[PDB]
């Protein structure tokens, strides 16, 4: 199917046989097509050595909360370390972390007994979860549980347990008896990372290295997270200075300002199903023309990429 | 005193490019023809609430309105945003103040940042934690009155501080007239142009 | 032909010359055939 | 006055529902023969007009 | 429009997810916009 | 036992007992990706 424009029409068809007429081709032809990658120009490597390491994190009734920003974030190290017993993410899958970024990302941190790790999950039931660390149902982030029997345990009843989000302070206030021969009885630290994916500039992102930028051919990009398959143009579009991506009618990204370059690229498809075939009967000929719709003649090899065809 | 705001208050709903499209959003926007309560600030700075969030404006001559405050207890109890300029520049702190008893500007902290003839326009919206200023500029020839047509306010800048605030209040420069009204959730349609600038909106 | 207009996303937007799939097809006889 | 024509749309179904996604596209193989018989009718209406 | 998927842009779900739930988020876009599709093309048959 | 399969293939080997949870099609970390990782598309049984 990807050989000639009468295959793509007899492939379009599922037929053998073509009959005379002008056929419009679904695509088919081989799309070859190389990567490129944009992020902010910054050095800061964000303070997961302080979150993961600190001397005691917090009782869970009033857990702290650690802002990350302005600073690449190596989430690899952190999922190939061998601390974490458990390791859930939701909106996200954890390989992708060192590819994505974001505007800011928040450390929630504490104790808990190793039975109410399963609690820390999107909009759960449960007497921590419904009572003093509610996620939201809709939370994007990662959840990152570990027995810490031999640094916490005793027992230790210093560490202590009584809205998405929420923090408050008679009251409900109890004690963990945390001793070393306790197993779900054990202490666990957690700390819970939750990403900001707003449209405004990314500041939290991984370490993957910024290719040159590549023009008026078929890339796969990323900017700032942001991916596609398109061809990038440079453009005449009036961003306002605050504008980081720009929108086409359907909402879908029409062009993008490049991170490091405050240009304007417009992004268009690279699939062109805009190909018509006119043939005569295959009883007649094999013989063919291609309508290519609405492109001008000077533009069809680079409409239809005709060097990877 | 009062007066009514006709298609003021309006500005850029998020960072992005859009043109030559009609866009419905939903958000915290001051409604049109709605009262905003004016104070001369010749010849005042009270606290207000702050409810859902504020929109502020100042026809000026002098630059006499130089800042503002916002928190709940404004007592040094907790963290209280402070924003002035200068007059070369802007200057922004959360820390726990202990405010005057009339506060003015001259003739513990965690956040910190550093950067009538004419009408100066601002919004003030604290979503998620996030306090979020917009801002415009114009000329203008009336004293009594904010101008009726439409221009949109564009982001100043935004304060990832967390405080969850409840009053409000405006700073002064001491030994022009100024305009308070509160935002809230609204659909508004609005007309981004070729130079994707919002020309227009509908409340 | 002065009577009838378009303003509309698209139709105009397309037709003045969107890229999500859909185009709009010339008609086989023009106008000046017509 | 008669209407006689309408505009003589196409829509490139695989463009529309997976906008030049491989993954997507390969999962919507899985549905068969509904995006062609959608390029179909279309054509029909078009040529029709 | 989402459909209930987690975004209305494939390339967000393609970007942030591992294709086991990949899939399932994409599902619902290709369900929802290959019936947007059929109701166009339906009304347009009909008004043809 | 009511099913008939062209061949079955058993992979029979030790690890830690945390890291069972690694053992699953759509799984991700160390044993899924340096040592030991299943087809997200896999058919059959898991026994530890």
């Amino acid at each position: 199917c990807a050989l000639d424009p009468l295959s793509e029409t007899k492939c379009t068809l599922k037929s053998f046989t073509v009959e005379k007429g002008i056929y419009q081709t679904s695509n088919f032809r081989v799309q070859p097509t190389e990567s490129i990658v944009r992020f902010p120009n910054i050095t800061n490597l964000c303070p997961f050595g302080e979150v993961f390491n600190a001397t005691r994190f917090a009782s869970v009734y009033a857990w702290n909360r650690k802002r990350i920003s302005n600073c690449v974030a190596d989430y690899s190290v952190l999922y190939n370390s061998a601390s974490f017993s458990t390791f859930k993410c939701y909106g996200v899958c954890p390989t992708k972390l060192n590819d994505l970024c974001f505007t800011n990302v928040y450390a929630d941190s504490f104790v808990i007994r190793g039975d109410e790790v399963r609690q820390i999950a999107p909009g759960q039931t449960g007497k921590i979860a419904d009572y003093n660390y509610k996620l939201p149902d809709d939370f994007t982030g990662c959840v990152i549980a570990w027995n810490s029997n031999n640094l916490d345990s005793k027992g230790n009843y210093n560490y202590l347990y009584r809205k998405p989000f929420e923090r408050d302070i008679y009251f409900p206030l109890q004690s963990y008896g945390f001793q070393p021969t306790n197993v779900g009885y054990q202490p666990y630290r957690v700390v819970v990372l939750s990403f900001e994916l707003l449209h405004a500039p990314a500041t939290v992102c991984g370490p993957k290295k910024s290719t040159n930028l590549v023009k008026n051919k078929c890339v796969n990009f990323n900017f700032n997270g942001l991916t596609g398959t398109g061809v990038l143009t440079e453009s005449n579009k009036k961003f306002l200075p605050f504008q980081q991506f720009g929108r086409d009618i359907a909402d879908t990204t029409d062009a993008v300002r490049d991170p490091q370059t405050l240009e304007i690229l417009d992004i268009t498809p690279c699939s062109f199903g805009g190909v018509s075939v006119i043939t005569p009967g295959t009883n007649t000929s094999n013989q063919v023309a291609v309508l290519y719709q609405d492109v001008n003649c000077t533009e069809v090899p680079v409409a239809i990429h005709a060097d990877q065809l | 005193a009062y007066t009514n705001s006709f298609t003021r208050g309006v500005y850029y709903p998020d960072k992005v490019f859009r043109s030559s499209v009609l866009h419905s959003t939903q958000d915290l926007f001051l409604p049109f023809f709605s009262n905003v309560t004016w104070f001369h600030a010749i010849h005042d700075n009270p606290v207000l609430p702050f409810n859902d969030g504020v929109y502020f404006a100042s026809t000026e001559k002098s630059n006499i309105i130089r800042g503002w405050i916002f928190g709940t207890t404004l007592d040094s109890k907790t963290q209280s945003l402070l924003i002035v300029n200068n007059a070369t520049n802007v200057v922004i702190k959360v820390c726990e103040f202990q405010f005057c008893n009339d506060p003015f500007l001259g003739v513990n902290c965690t956040f910190e940042y550093v950067s009538f003839k004419n009408l100066r326009e601002f919004v003030f919206k604290n979503i998620d934690g996030y306090f979020k200023i917009y801002s415009k500029h114009t000329p203008i020839n009336l004293v009594r009155d904010l101008p009726q047509g439409f221009s949109a306010l564009e982001p100043l800048v935004d304060l990832p501080i967390g405080i969850n605030i409840t009053r409000f209040q405006t700073l002064l420069a001491l030994h022009a007239a100024y305009y308070v009204g509160y935002l809230q959730p609204r659909t508004f349609l609005l007309k981004y142009n070729e130079n994707g600038t919002i020309t227009d909106a509908v409340d | 032909f002065n009577k009838v207009t378009l303003a509309d996303a698209g139709f105009i937007k397309q037709y003045g010359d969107k890229f999500n799939g859909l185009t709009v097809l010339p008609p086989l006889l023009t106008d000046e055939m017509i | 006055i008669l209407p006689v024509s309408m505009t003589k749309t196409s829509v490139d179904c695989t463009m529309y529902i997976c906008g030049d996604s491989t993954e997507c596209s390969n999962l919507l193989l899985q549905y068969g023969s509904f995006c062609t018989q959608l390029n179909r009718a279309l054509t029909g209406i078009a040529v029709e007009q | 429009s989402n459909f209930g998927a987690i975004s209305s842009v494939l390339n967000d779900i393609l970007s942030r997810l591992c294709p086991p739930e990949a899939e399932v988020q994409i599902d619902r876009l290709i369900t929802g916009r290959l019936q947007s599709l059929q109701t166009y093309v339906t009304q347009q048959l009909i008004r043809a």
